[PDB]
């Protein structure tokens, strides 16, 4: 059964239908500060929180490649839920890939991470970054792309990559004014194009203000 | 190799089981079904 | 907030 891991957002949860997908891929398009770096950091967090209050009640595993991870802002999200700072970064697992072929290699070492604790969410902030001759990166690509919807059948974990198979879920970011910022989603036979607005806040995302 | 590895975001070197990357050696294998 |  799925479980839906809310991003802090409530008009986000509710243009994902409930929240962030386990079992599936989450793939989110933009620049760095567009919201896809810290939607990442908020979910590190959420996904520890009882299913009840929108959380998948696991671990949470961060590969990194821009070196924009931050401790710190994991603690204020944690401070905002109520939840031990503490025990939520000792929760997060996290990883900064050097390059492609580290990349793929820290999927070995996920996967047996994995069969020894619970977890929730798998982040690959960004998947595509460190591939940017041609045709072979695509490849390794490719089949890095299949190896994470792999580990998401098999450990039943929300997978959510910045930057496709039916399951995959993509989100389209851009700027809004100050603080707010804007996700748009396509070909949904429920809506040809739906958007939601949200804010990135110290203490990670939430809804948007006026 | 610390670098290579997974940390705790408090800083902790995370350990894996050696029977536990040879448990899923062949995970990601797309053997002819 | 800085919604319009
Ligand atoms: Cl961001
Ligand atoms: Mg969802």
């Amino acid at each position: 059964e799925i479980i839906q891991i809310t991003t802090g957002s409530k008009e986000l949860d509710k243009l994902l239908q409930g929240g962030i997908e386990t079992g599936s891929i989450t793939e989110m398009f933009g620049e760095f500060r567009t919201g896809k770096t810290q939607i990442c950091h908020t979910l590190a967090v959420t996904c520890q929180l009882p299913i009840d209050r929108g959380g998948g009640e696991g671990k949470a595993m961060y590969i990194d490649t821009e070196g924009t991870f931050r401790p710190e802002r994991l603690l204020a999200v944690a401070e905002r839920y109520g939840l031990s700072g503490s025990d939520v970064l000792d929760n997060v697992a996290y990883a900064r890939a050097f390059n492609t072929d580290h990349q793929t290699q820290l999927l070995y070492q996920a996967s047996a991470m994995m069969v020894e604790s619970r977890y929730a969410l798998l982040i690959v902030d960004s998947a595509t970054a460190l591939y940017r001759e041609l045709s072979a990166r695509q490849m390794h690509l490719a089949r890095f792309l299949r190896m994470l919807l792999r580990l998401a059948d098999e450990f039943g974990v929300a997978v959510v990559i910045t930057n496709a198979h039916a399951s995959t879920t993509r989100l389209y970011l851009r700027k809004g004014r100050g603080e707010t910022r804007i996700c748009k989603i396509y070909d949904s036979p429920c809506l040809p194009e739906a958007e939601a607005m949200f804010a990135i806040n110290a203490d990670g995302v939430g809804d948007a203000k006026d | 190799p610390t670098l290579l590895g997974f940390h705790t975001a408090s800083g902790k070197k995370v350990k894996i089981a050696k029977e536990s990357l040879d448990k899923v050696k062949n995970l990601f294998d797309e053997k002819e079904q | 907030g800085s919604m319009g």
